[PDB]
C-alpha cells in the first residue's frame, strides 16, 4: 500500500536490500541548514498580492484594490498555491494577513481594510455602507499606524471549497477621507498586502489539468 | 518470504522516525507486509480442502470445493407447529406398521 | 486477505479490511457520525413504512349503492413504492370522505375473505361523518395466519357503503401505512424486483 | 353536578382538523390511533427465520451487477459484459471502460435512490477476472472522486489498485466518501470516474483461452445511511 | 384568571368525528360513553343458575344430529337416517354414506359459520347403532381429512376404528386438527370424507328386528375455538 | 368551498420529480382549517443554508378534487429555536433602506 | 366499556377554533404544535463560530457612521462627511452641524426602529478627527436631550466635552438615557441637539495639509434593549 494507491501483486520473490541499509533522514551534516520544509511547510508564508494607485481622484466612497479570493494563491505563480494546488481540487484553510500601507509624514488619510465573506457580493446595494462596517475589519490611520494586522478565520456554507472555482473571502481596500495633499510631496503612497496561511488541508485528488 | 514483508516494514519504520507524517512511510508504506500474506491462503489452498461427504449407503467424495453458501440464519426445522395437522409423524418409523385388512368371505 | 468469490463463508460481507493505510481519507478510517437528532430509523425500518400515502384513487360514481368491494392490493403501492420483496404485516388504514356538505355518512369495514350476502354491519362498522379524517388501524387475524403470498396481490379487501344519498356526486380517498411491521422481514430480499423494467 | 367541573381543557390550538391528521402521517409518532377494532392483538410465529430486523443497510450490502447494458451488453451480444481483456491492446497505458458515473447501476441502488433522496458512505466496487490457470497478467483500476470529462493518465495519478490474476480472483478497490457539506444528492447530480487500464498484457499459451475477461459489481456501505424519504419516481416504475 | 391556564391539548389527531366512534364499535374498548342515563346501576339475580359463562365453546360441545335430510331423510320417508344396516350388502368391503363434506350439517354450527369466519379444532364424530340384544355385528368407519372424490379401500388405508354391536353402543372416532396455515376458512372451502362399512354382516334370529341401523351426530372440541366476526349470512335466516 | 373539498401538501428539498408526491409526505388540511405544521431539517444538505439564494427549497401544495368554484390559500412561517447562532454576525449589513 | 369512561373534558371556553391558534402566534408558547414530521431531531455543527447566541443588543453595539447624505455628502462630493475643520471660522463662538435629531442615521438602527418601536438606552457618538501629527487644535461638543430649534451658546449651557488634536484620535461624549416616562416612541417623536463648536483654530504649517476633519458615528448601549415589535415599515424597503 502506499497513499491513494494499493498494490495487490500475486507472485512476490524476496525484498531483496542491499548491505545494512540503516537509511535517514539527515545527516547532517548539515546539508544548508533549512528544515525542512511544508508542505508541510513551503506552501504557507507571506506572500506579495498588491500593487499601487492613488491621489485624490477618489471620493472616498470610491472603491480601491480588491484582492481576490482562494484562487489568488493559485494562480500565483510562486508558492503552494501552484504546485500542489495544481494537483488537488479541494482546500480548506486559515488565513493570516498583514496589509501595508507606508506615507511620507505631514499626511493624513483613512484607509479601510473589510473582508466580505461571500455575501452573494450582491449588488452591495447604495446606502449599506454601515453597513460594510459591521464585518471583521480594521481601520488605518495613516497619519501614525504604518501597518495593520489580520486575522481571518474563514467560514463558507459548504464544508469545503473547490480550489480555483468556488471561492470565499475577498479582500476589500476602500478609501477613507480621501487623502491630503500638502505642497508639496509625492503623489503616490500606493498598497501592499502580504498573505501567510495557517495548517492547510489539500484532499481529493483528480487529474493533473482540470 | 516471510521475513522479506517485515523487512519492507523494518524500512518503512527505517524512515517513520520522521514524524512527517505520520508518516506512515509513502505510500501508506506502513502494510509492505502484506496480509499473513502473498501466502497461501485460501483458494487454491488445495489439497485445500477435498470434502468427502456422507449420506446414507451413499457416500460422495468431491476433490474441489468452493464453499456452503447458506443464505440468510436459517435456523431451519422441525414443525412449526402450527400447528400442521397434528397428525406426528409417521412410521417409517410409521406408517408401514399397522393394522390392515386381510381376509374375505365363506 | 482480498476475498475470493465462491469461496468460504456464507452471505455477511466483513469489515472490508482497515486499508489503506491512512492515507488520509484515502481508504479508511471512516467513523460513522450520527448526524440527525438522532432518530437515525431513516435508515432502518419500521419508521419509513410508519409513514404514509399510497394510492390516490377510488373515485365514486353515485349511483347506487352496496360496493363494490375493492381489492387493497397494498401495493400498488405506488408512490414510495420502491422498497420491498417480502410478505406481511397488521395495517393501519386512513379513509376521506368529500361529498355533500355535512349532508351524509359513510359506513366501511374489512376483511377477509371471499362473499357475502349480506348485513355488512356484522363483521364491523365505522361510521364516518361528511368531510371528516381518515382514521383506523385493523389488527390481524384470519387472517389465516401463514403471512401472506407477498404478490397476490395483496390478499385482501375493503368495504364501503355510502348508506343514503344526496342527489349529488360523492368521492372518497383511502391511504394506508402499516405499522409495527413484524416483516422480519422475510427470506430478504429475494423478490430482487429490478425490473425498473418500468 | 357542576365542581367546576373538568371545565377546561381548552387549548386547543386548533381547529380540530388534524388533530387526527390527514395531513397524513410523519413521523409514525402517530401510533394505532382512534382505535380501533378489536381488540387483542396477534401472536406471530417464524419460519421464515429468527430474523426480525430494521435496516435497510443490511439489505444493501449485497454485491449486485451494474445492470445489463451498462456499456453496454449482455448479451448484448457478447460482451458479455466488462468488455474482453483480449492482445492488441497491450500498450502498458490504456485500456476501456467508463462511469459518468453514476448511481445508475441499476442493482436496487436504484429503488434506494427513487425512494431516498440524501446519503454519505462509500460505493465498494468488485472487479472480477475469469480466465484459466495457465495464463497470468496484471492491470490496474482509475477511480477519481469528483469528476471530470476524460480525463487520460492522470489516473496515474489519482488513486489506484493493482490486479494480478492469478490464483485465484476476484478483487476489490474501495473510495471513502469524498464530497463537501455532509448529504449528497442521490439524483443526477455528481460522483465520480473509472477506467480499467491494461499494464501489461493477459499472455496465452497455445493451448488456452486466448480470451480472458471481467465482470465488475458495486455495493454500498458499510458506513452509511440514508435520509429523508421522497416521491420521486421513475414512473412508477 | 389566564394562568395560562389550561392551554393547552389540541392534538386532536382529529377531526372530532369519532372521536365518539360511528365507526361504530370495535373492540367493545368502547365501554358505556357520553354517559349516561343515570345514574348507579343495577343488582339482578338468579334463577335461572349459577351460570355466568363466557365461552361459546362451551355451548358448542354438544352432541347434535347432522340436520334432517344428510342423506338425506328424516323422514324422509323411513329411512330414518342413517341408511340401514341390512343384510344383502354383505361382501365385507362396501357399506354406504358420505360427507363432501363438510361444516353442515345443520345443527347450529351453521349459525356459528354463518356468523363466525376463521377456526381451528376437531369435529369429533358419533355413529350409534340401535339393535335389539340378540343380534351383533361389526362395522368400520372411514374418514379422511383432506379429501377427494369417492375413493375406495384406501378406506382400509387412513384412519380406522372397529365397532362391535353389542352391549351397548354407541361409540366414538375423532379427527385432530389437520391442514396448512392455522386458521381455516369455514366456508365451503375444504373438509374431508367418511363412509361407514360393512366388514361382517349384522345377522338376526328367526325372532328378532332383522333390521338395525344407525345416527350419526357431531360436535367440536375441546380445543377449538374461533377467531374474528362476520356479517355472513344465510338471509338471514 | 363551503367544507367541500381537501387540501394536500408537503416539502422539500430538492429539484424535480414526476411524481406521486404522497411519499415525501402528506397533510390532508381539510376545508376552512387551521394552519399547522413543523418540519425538522436534514438532507437539507446540512451546510446550512446559503442565506440569500433564496431560500433555498420549496412547498408542493395540491388541491385534490374541485368543487367547481374558486379557491385560496394562505401561507404564514415562524422559524422557532433557531440554532443560526447567528453565524457571522452582522455581516449583510443590508442597509439598503436604498429601498 | 362505559366506565364511566373519561366522560369528561368538556371546558372547552371554546370554539376549537384557536385552539390552534390562526391568530397565528404569541408569543411563542407555542412550540412545534400538530407534530409533526417526523421524527428524531437534527445534529448540527459549526464553523462557522461557537457564537450560540441571543441578543440583539450584543449585535447593536457596533459604531456605525451616520448615513451617506447626513450633512448630507458622501461623496456629495467633497465633503466628504463630518463638514471641514478649515480655517476662517475662528471666532471660538461657531461650528456646524446639527441633528433634527433623531435615529436617522440609517446605520441599521434604521432597521431596529423599523422593527420594533419603543426602547430605553442612550446613543453613544464618537467624532473622529484626521489631521497629520504637525497641526493642532481644540474643539467642543454640544449635545441637548430634549431638544430645541438652534438654540446658540446655550450649547455652552448643556453638556459639553472638549477636544484636543492630537496624538491621537478618536474621541467620545455619552449621554445618559434622558425622558419622562419610561419607554419611548421609537418614530419621529424627539430626540436633541448636536453642534460641534470651533474654539480656537486648528493651525497649519507651511508644509502641512491646511485642511483637516471629521466623522462622526453613533451607537446604541450598552444599558439599552428594545419592547415590543411592530410591522412598521419603509416599503419594505
Amino acid at each position: 500500500t502506499t497513499v491513494n494507491t494499493t498494490n495487490l501483486t500475486q507472485h512476490p520473490s524476496a525484498p531483496t536490500i542491499p548491505f545494512t541499509p540503516d537509511f535517514r533522514n539527515v545527516d547532517n551534516f548539515h546539508s544548508m541548514a533549512y528544515d525542512i520544509t511544508t508542505g508541510d511547510k513551503n506552501p504557507s508564508k507571506l506572500i506579495r498580492l498588491d500593487t499601487a494607485s492613488w491621489q485624490t481622484s477618489y471620493s472616498r466612497q470610491y472603491k480601491i484594490t480588491t484582492v481576490e479570493l482562494p484562487k489568488s494563491f493559485w494562480d500565483d505563480t510562486r508558492k503552494p498555491a501552484y504546485g500542489q494546488a495544481k494537483y488537488f481540487a479541494a482546500v480548506r484553510c486559515g488565513f493570516h494577513f498583514q496589509v501595508q500601507v507606508n506615507v511620507n509624514q505631514g499626511t493624513a488619510g483613512s484607509a479601510l481594510v473589510v473582508y466580505e465573506p461571500k455575501p452573494v457580493i450582491d449588488s452591495r446595494q447604495y446606502l449599506e455602507f454601515g453597513s460594510l462596517t459591521n464585518l471583521p475589519h480594521v481601520l488605518m490611520n495613516l497619519a501614525e499606524t504604518t501597518q495593520a494586522d489580520l486575522c481571518i478565520p474563514y467560514v463558507a456554507d459548504t464544508n469545503y471549497v473547490k480550489t480555483d472555482s468556488s471561492d470565499l473571502g475577498q479582500l476589500r481596500v476602500y478609501v477613507w477621507t480621501p487623502l491630503s495633499v500638502p505642497t508639496g510631496a509625492s503623489n503616490e503612497v500606493d498598497v501592499t498586502v502580504m498573505g501567510s496561511l495557517l495548517q492547510l488541508d489539500f484532499q481529493n485528488p483528480r487529474p493533473y489539468g482540470e | 518470504l516471510s521475513n522479506v514483508e517485515t523487512e519492507a516494514n523494518n524500512i518503512i519504520s527505517g524512515n517513520e522516525v520522521g514524524g512527517e507524517i505520520i508518516t506512515k512511510v509513502a505510500d501508506d508504506a506502513s502494510n509492505l507486509l502484506g496480509p499473513n500474506s502473498f501466502a497461501t491462503t485460501a483458494q487454491p489452498e488445495n489439497k485445500d480442502v477435498v470434502q468427502a461427504t456422507t449420506t446414507v449407503n451413499t457416500t460422495n467424495l468431491t476433490q474441489h470445493p468452493s464453499a456452503p453458501t447458506i443464505p440468510f440464519t436459517p435456523d431451519f426445522r422441525n414443525v412449526d407447529n402450527f400447528h400442521s395437522m397434528a397428525y406426528d409423524i409417521t412410521t417409517g418409523d410409521k406408517n408401514p406398521s399397522k393394522l390392515i385388512r386381510l381376509d374375505t368371505a365363506s | 486477505q482480498s476475498i475470493s468469490p465462491n469461496e468460504l463463508g456464507l452471505t455477511s460481507a466483513q469489515d472490508d479490511g482497515p486499508l489503506g493505510n491512512e492515507k488520509p481519507n484515502y481508504f479508511l478510517n471512516f467513523r460513522t457520525m450520527n448526524v440527525d437528532i438522532f432518530t437515525v430509523s431513516h435508515t432502518k425500518v419500521d419508521n419509513i413504512f410508519g409513514r404514509a400515502w399510497y394510492v390516490a384513487s377510488h373515485d365514486f360514481n353515485n349511483g347506487d349503492t352496496w360496493r363494490q368491494k375493492l381489492t387493497f392490493p397494498k401495493e400498488g403501492h405506488g408512490m414510495l413504492s420502491q422498497f420491498f420483496a417480502y410478505f406481511t404485516g397488521e395495517i393501519n388504514i386512513h379513509i376521506l370522505y368529500m361529498a355533500e356538505q355535512g349532508f351524509l355518512r359513510v359506513a366501511h369495514t374489512y376483511d377477509t375473505e371471499d362473499n357475502r350476502k349480506t348485513f355488512l354491519s356484522s363483521n364491523g362498522v365505522i361510521t364516518i361523518p361528511a368531510g371528516e379524517q381518515m382514521t383506523l388501524s385493523v389488527p390481524f387475524y384470519s387472517n389465516k395466519p401463514l403471512r401472506t403470498v407477498r404478490h397476490d396481490s395483496a390478499l385482501g379487501f375493503l368495504m364501503c357503503r355510502p348508506m343514503m344519498h344526496g342527489t349529488t356526486r360523492t368521492t372518497a380517498e383511502v391511504y394506508i401505512s402499516l405499522r409495527c411491521p413484524n416483516f422480519f422481514f422475510p427470506v430478504p430480499a429475494p423478490k430482487p424486483t429490478g425490473s425498473r423494467a418500468a | 353536578t357542576k365542581y367546576k367541573w373538568t371545565r377546561t381543557k381548552v387549548d386547543i390550538a386548533e381547529g380540530p382538523g388534524t388533530m387526527n391528521m390527514a395531513n397524513v402521517l410523519s413521523t409514525t409518532g402517530a401510533q394505532s390511533v382512534a382505535l380501533v377494532g378489536e381488540r387483542a392483538f396477534y401472536d406471530p410465529r417464524t419460519a421464515g427465520s429468527k430474523s426480525r430486523f430494521d435496516d435497510m443497510i443490511k439489505i444493501a450490502q449485497l454485491f449486485s451487477v451494474m445492470s445489463d447494458n451498462t456499456t453496454p451488453s449482455s448479451s448484448s451480444g457478447i460482451d458479455k459484459y466488462g468488455y474482453f481483456d483480449w492482445a492488441a491492446t497491450v500498450a502498458p497505458q490504456n485500456m476501456v471502460h467508463r462511469n459518468v458515473v453514476t448511481l445508475d447501476q441499476f442493482p436496487n441502488l436504484n429503488l434506494f435512490m427513487n425512494t431516498y433522496s440524501y446519503f454519505r458512505g462509500s460505493l465498494i466496487i468488485r472487479l472480477s477476472i475469469y480466465a484459466s490457470t495457465f495464463n497470468r497478467g496484471r492491470l490496474r483500476m482509475g477511480f477519481f472522486p469528483n469528476c471530470t470529462h476524460d480525463t487520460q493518465l492522470e489516473l496515474d495519478n489519482a488513486i489506484y489498485t493493482i490486479c494480478d490474476i492469478g490464483s485465484d480472483n476476484s478483487f476489490e478497490l474501495t473510495i471513502p466518501y469524498s464530497f463537501s457539506t455532509w448529504m449528497r444528492k442521490t439524483h443526477g447530480h455528481q460522483l465520480g470516474l473509472f477506467q480499467v487500464e491494461v499494464l501489461n498484457r493477459l499472455t496465452y499459451n497455445s493451448s488456452s483461452p486466448n480470451k480472458v475477461h471481467c465482470i465488475v459489481q458495486g455495493r454500498l456501505g458499510d458506513d452509511a445511511k440514508f435520509f429523508c424519504p421522497t416521491g420521486s419516481l421513475v414512473s412508477f416504475q
